């Protein structure tokens, strides 16, 4: 697997060089902000069930068709599969946020997802809407954790946003 | 590459579970050690040319015959390959320090080492003697937790060669 | 007396498909009071089948597990289950791959066949999400298919490329997509990485 | 798997409606003719070995090439495989006749059969001819069962014919 | 698998005939030269580690790129796999030389190799260079064995050459 | 196809090893037997027309009913199929002699034999009677090690039918 | 162990078959080679004391450092262990000649060789130098097919060490 | 697996000695009689189906109870398993006769056989009687081969007898 540190090493190795001072500086900054990062990962994990639930409620209010007969969420079996998928995507985004790299999201979750959905007849645009709904909920938790030291988390929120956005773009 | 962070994520994924406080505690341990590990890595990088040249000469002192004609130490290409190899070892040690795992060393050096060394008739004892020389010089350069980190990655290599 | 016009030889089809070494795959059984020579044969067979003809360096060899097999403390079936739960397996076939690709890899490695329908995918993806990786791997090893064919002492071997009793018709073309050749492997270490050979569209 | 009853339910489900009285009536008619259907399935099973043998004899008389050296039914290994295949196809036709729906035949037997044959180099048209020869034998047995109550079985015979015909068309 | 004798009978079978006196004579000639063939196979086996080592040294001297960072034979993992491949090819050439037929090499070793290499990004022309270097070393051993009775081994050397050449042509 | 040579190669490949003296000794045994095997094969080939005629007749003498109408012996097509089948048997015996294994006989005759014979209602006893007739005539034609080779491949068929 | 006889039996057992002419031909190859193999084995046994003494001295000539103090060649215990090891190699070579396979060499020497040599820091090159010395002296003692047999088993060891 | 040669080596190894001239002499005698041995192995293999059949006929005449209902050979399934067992024992005795050592018979066939039979409820003494009947048939074939050179085979016959006797004693 890859993480931010591992990615830098791999690059330096291809050059056949010791890590450069500039590269070191970037890594040191990641270590310096690691506490904030850990808090953000905690916020998603601690609210994971609520994030998925809140998203699901909003999705099915927006798109009544999925839950009607003939919809892709329509028997209980399919509804269960839809909820399963949302949880899996959230898991991988949270993993990526700890790693600082989107590879884990790409390598397991994202690879072949759109193809699978098209074969099944799952509507990819709706799946993407679900990922956006999860994003709004999740980012809110990260942005307002309780009893955490007041501080600017904007860079971490932006990074989280990109991971959600990657997932959405792949799926759709 | 095995690092603390990749290992916790891998475990969680195998269970199919979101990361819990157990994983995050481990992650915190990696990020705290990082300051000492970075200090080591910078020092090894700064002295890398001198470390390698001394290391190579130590091998030639420990095994005088290598330098004699008809022997693996003899000739410029052979001597150049020595310095290249020791430099690789230092590079992968500093990578491991920065990564927060032995994974860089494991993937680049340790895998296939025995087979390669057999085929090319490269003695593990020469490398081990060079690494031990490095360990002595590093000990002068670093102290305390930086030193502990450095020594652990050099020792990992020595045990893998052994 | 006159020959058939087309006139292929028996084995021609196998020759043409490159399945000539696996269509009727040789079966290796660990026997009681096995010699050291005999045990090594079994281990080779296991690594080839279970790890998809990927190379295993000497550092990666399990060693302690093999100690048990040599002792008789475990059977070939238990040994296979340890390898499949190991990080040797997980690294190659699981961590880089998607579930869809992982499931079909497991069928080829452990059962010796292709997935017969999208219901097999649905079942094994469902197990993983409820009970994680180890329960999943157990399913294949603890299945009537496994137990009846290989049992305890036989190393898994390739069953596809021949007709099996509950096989679907799609089963033989799917094995052809899974088999790269004798020199093929199922290796993570490629340009494209681990991708799905057998799509949902196929199933 | 699918059967005639199961197929009707699936359709009504997509409409999200209770089965209509007309749809119910169709199902009742299937139940009314079920004894005849059972007798037809029995006729194939009871004469299965004879059906295959009679087909095989006719096939090898028609196409001498298959049994000559180099032929696809030569030597014994290939001949054995050919006879096995005929038995498999007959089995699935009998399954479909009990079900009253061709899906079991299509999903398990027919899908990928043509691809298999092409890869092997087996001549698909000859396989199809074998299925037609089996059909004539089988239909004879269905048409003249022993000790059965005299009645018109023609609709069931036509249904059997279609299943054989589907198999032939797929393979060829 | 196939051998020279097995190949001849399969051909005769497709003609549907008893082996011809001419075909018999060719086979008898193979039996007459069998001692020399056994000596040749011995030479490769006895010097196998030397053949691979000598080739490896020459390859890496010719192509510095492979052993540099970014090369396909870097790092140790890859170098180990490269040496494994060389040993496999030599094994199968020796098998083919005992058989007197190239099929064993083609059916097992060569099958899928080029596709594997393309996926890996291994440079096929370098692999071919390796096979040529092995060939020159191997042929030397066959041509200059210790304690073997002097005679003409030219036909066996030429046959060995072709097996090496087949491997090279397949790879690239 | 099982021959001495393919079997030794297969064993080596399973172990992933180069052919060693063990395998080469076995191979030498095949090449030494070849002279006797060739002599047998030539004799069977020379008398193949007569061997088949006598074999077919022997079955009819042993099982007189077959020749009577409504029986498998009756009719030109049936008698022609008999001669064809016995010829196949002889052909694959000579092939096996030359190949230095039972592999030709195993792939062409033995595999699938039982299923085919059941479906077409062909008695193993008819074939066994023909093979035994051949064995008696061959015994007149061949002697010593040629005879031993011939007898082994005929007996292999008889056991497979049995 | 691996011999021609055990290997043919193992193959038959794997297929669940009675031994056929294919296997017996292979077996005959082993029994014919036996005369040459026995002659080799007797000659190696007669000169085994001298062969070992010369082999050990050759190692000391090829690597003069070993004899110097603080080195593996130095001291009676070390020198005695050398002579023991080379003697073992000869013993297992003569066993392999008589057995008709490499199996005795494989089970006694080759299995576990690499791990043992690593732990005890025993160089494969010392053994290879001794074996090559023996091979030269054997060449003087034996000729023709005996010599061929001897050379093959010595070469097997050399390749396993390599 | 073990054979006569391998057994002698293992003994000498434990003494840590080069094989003694006496040990060598014994082995030389085995090589000297090897053609006769090969003839004997051929006789059993060539008559294997007849040996089993003739034994089976004698066994079931001697013990009518086995074939009656309630007997151990009484359903077809059991009778088939009985005939399978006789074939397996004969196979392993033939292996042992080629090897010149009973190890293969003991290690693969005989170990645990009596325990398995007792669990099944198979009567061990009847199994032993079957092995004795096979022995008498087999020895006859070895004693009267056709076209073999006339000579004394008595030692080989006695060796075969012991292997049969070992099997019988183990089973009982
Ligand atoms: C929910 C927002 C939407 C939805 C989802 C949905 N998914 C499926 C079926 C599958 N989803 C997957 C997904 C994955 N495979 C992977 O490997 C990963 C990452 C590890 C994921 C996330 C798979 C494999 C399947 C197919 C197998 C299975 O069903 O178990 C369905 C069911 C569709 C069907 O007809 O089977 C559904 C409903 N569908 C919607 O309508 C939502 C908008
Ligand atoms: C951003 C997501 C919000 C935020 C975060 C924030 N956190 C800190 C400080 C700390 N965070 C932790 C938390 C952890 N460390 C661990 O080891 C674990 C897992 C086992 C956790 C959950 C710690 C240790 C600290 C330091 C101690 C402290 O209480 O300060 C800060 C302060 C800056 C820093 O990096 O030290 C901030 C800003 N706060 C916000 O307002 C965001 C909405
Ligand atoms: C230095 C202690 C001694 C020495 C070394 C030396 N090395 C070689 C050849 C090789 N060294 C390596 C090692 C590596 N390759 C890698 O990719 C890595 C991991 C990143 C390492 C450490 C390899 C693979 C080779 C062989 C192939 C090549 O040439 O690159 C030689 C030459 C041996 C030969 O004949 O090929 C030598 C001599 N030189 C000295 O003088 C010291 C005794
Ligand atoms: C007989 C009428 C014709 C014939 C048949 C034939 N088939 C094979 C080989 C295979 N047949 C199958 C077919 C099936 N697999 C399935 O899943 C199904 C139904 C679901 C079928 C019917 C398969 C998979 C094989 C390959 C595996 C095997 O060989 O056992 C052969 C042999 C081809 C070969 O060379 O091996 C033959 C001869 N051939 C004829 O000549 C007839 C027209
Ligand atoms: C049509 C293929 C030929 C035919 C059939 C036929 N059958 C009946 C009547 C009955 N069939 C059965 C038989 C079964 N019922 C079962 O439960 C089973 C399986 C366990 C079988 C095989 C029964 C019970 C009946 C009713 C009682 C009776 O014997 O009449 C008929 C009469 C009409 C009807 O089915 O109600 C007919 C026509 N007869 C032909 O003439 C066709 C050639
Ligand atoms: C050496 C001359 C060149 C080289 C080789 C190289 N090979 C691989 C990887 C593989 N090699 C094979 C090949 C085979 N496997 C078999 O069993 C057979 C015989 C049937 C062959 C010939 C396989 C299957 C692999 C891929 C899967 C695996 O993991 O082993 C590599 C590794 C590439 C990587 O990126 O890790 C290399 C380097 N490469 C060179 O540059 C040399 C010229
Ligand atoms: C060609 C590659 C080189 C060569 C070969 C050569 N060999 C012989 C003679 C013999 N070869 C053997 C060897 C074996 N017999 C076996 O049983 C085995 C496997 C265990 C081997 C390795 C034998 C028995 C002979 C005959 C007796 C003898 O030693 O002479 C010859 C002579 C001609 C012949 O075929 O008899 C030759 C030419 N000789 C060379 O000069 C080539 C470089
Ligand atoms: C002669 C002893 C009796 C006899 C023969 C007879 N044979 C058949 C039919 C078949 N015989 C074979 C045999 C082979 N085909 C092969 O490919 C091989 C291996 C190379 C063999 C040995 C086969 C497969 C058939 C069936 C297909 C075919 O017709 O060719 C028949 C016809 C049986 C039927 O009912 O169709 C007969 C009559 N006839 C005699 O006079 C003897 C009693
Ligand atoms: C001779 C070339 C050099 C030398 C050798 C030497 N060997 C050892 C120790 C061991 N030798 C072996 C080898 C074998 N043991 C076996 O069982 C077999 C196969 C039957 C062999 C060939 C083993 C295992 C040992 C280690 C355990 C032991 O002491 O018995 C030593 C001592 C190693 C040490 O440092 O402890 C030496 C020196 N001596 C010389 O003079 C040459 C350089
Ligand atoms: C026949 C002379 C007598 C006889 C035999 C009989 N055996 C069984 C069942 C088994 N026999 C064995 C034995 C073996 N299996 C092996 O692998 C080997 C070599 C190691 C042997 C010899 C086994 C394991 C079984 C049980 C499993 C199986 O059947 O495959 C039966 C059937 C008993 C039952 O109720 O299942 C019989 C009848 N019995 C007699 O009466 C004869 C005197
Ligand atoms: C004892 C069972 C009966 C007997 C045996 C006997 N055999 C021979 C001679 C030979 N036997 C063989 C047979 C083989 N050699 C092989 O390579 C194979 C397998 C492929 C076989 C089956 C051979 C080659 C010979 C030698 C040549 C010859 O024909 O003489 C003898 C003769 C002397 C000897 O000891 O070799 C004898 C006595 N004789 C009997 O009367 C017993 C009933």
């Amino acid at each position: 697997m890859q993480d931010a540190f591992t990615k830098a090493i791999v690059a330096a190795d291809l050059r056949g060089s010791f890590l450069s001072e500039q590269e070191l500086n970037q890594l040191t900054n990641l270590v310096k902000e690691s506490n904030k990062r850990l808090d953000a990962v905690n916020a998603i994990t601690g609210n994971a069930a609520e994030i998925i639930s809140d998203a699901a409620h909003k999705l099915f209010a927006e798109q009544t068709d999925l839950i009607r007969p003939g919809g892709n969420a329509y028997p209980n079996r399919r509804m269960a599969a839809c909820l399963r998928d949302m949880e899996i995507i959230l898991r991988y985004v949270s993993y990526a946020l700890l790693a600082g790299d989107a590879s884990v999201l790409e390598d397991r979750c994202l690879n072949g997802l759109k193809e699978t959905y098209v074969a099944l007849g799952t509507p990819t645009r709706s799946v993407a809407r679900a990922v956006q709904l999860m994003k709004e909920t999740a980012i809110g938790y990260v942005n307002s954790p309780s009893g955490v030291t007041r501080g600017d988390c904007s860079a971490l929120v932006n990074e989280a946003a990109t991971y959600f956005d990657k997932a959405a773009a792949s799926i759709a | 590459m095995k690092t603390v962070i990749t290992e916790v994520i891998a475990s969680a994924d195998s269970q199919g579970r979101f990361l819990n406080n157990t994983e995050l505690q481990a992650a915190n341990g990696r990020f705290q050690r990082a300051t000492a590990s970075m200090e080591a890595a910078r020092a090894l990088t700064s002295n890398a040319d001198s470390l390698v040249k001394g290391a190579v000469q130590e091998v030639y002192n420990k095994f005088p015959y290598l330098t004699q004609p008809g022997q693996m130490g003899y000739g410029d290409t052979n001597q150049a390959k020595c310095a290249r190899d020791i430099s690789h070892y230092l590079r992968f040690i500093t990578y491991s320090l920065v990564a927060g795992g032995t994974g860089p060393l494991d993937d680049y050096i340790v895998a296939g080492l025995r087979e390669v060394n057999r085929t090319f008739n490269l003695s593990p004892s020469w490398y081990i003697e060079a690494l031990k020389h490095i360990k002595g010089k590093v000990g002068s350069q670093l102290s305390g937790q930086p030193l502990t980190e450095a020594n652990a990655y050099i020792d990992y290599c020595i045990n893998a060669l052994s | 007396l006159r020959p058939a016009v087309g006139g292929t030889a028996e084995a021609a089809a196998q020759k043409q498909l490159g399945i000539t070494a696996v269509a009727p795959a040789s079966v290796v059984e660990l026997r009681p009071n096995a010699s050291e020579e005999d045990l090594q044969g079994v281990l080779r067979a296991v690594y080839r089948q279970v790890l998809g003809n990927t190379y295993v360096m000497e550092s990666e060899r399990p060693t302690q597990a093999e100690s048990l097999l040599r002792n008789g403390s475990i059977s070939v079936r238990e040994f296979v289950r340890r390898i499949a739960k190991s990080d040797l397996y997980k690294e190659r076939f699981f961590n880089k791959a998607s579930n869809n690709r992982f499931i079909e890899l497991n069928f080829k490695h452990l059962l010796g066949r292709a997935p017969y329908n999208h219901g097999e995918i649905q079942e094994h993806f469902g197990l993983y999400h409820k009970a994680g990786y180890d329960v999943e791997i157990d399913s294949y090893i603890d299945s009537d298919e496994y137990i009846e064919t290989f049992g305890e002492n036989i190393v898994p071997y390739f069953r596809g490329f021949k007709y099996q009793t509950n096989q679907s018709a799609g089963g033989f073309p799917r094995m052809v997509k899974l088999w790269g050749g004798d020199a093929g492997s199922d290796t993570d270490r490629g340009k494209n990485g681990q991708r799905t050979l057998v799509t949902t569209k196929d199933l």
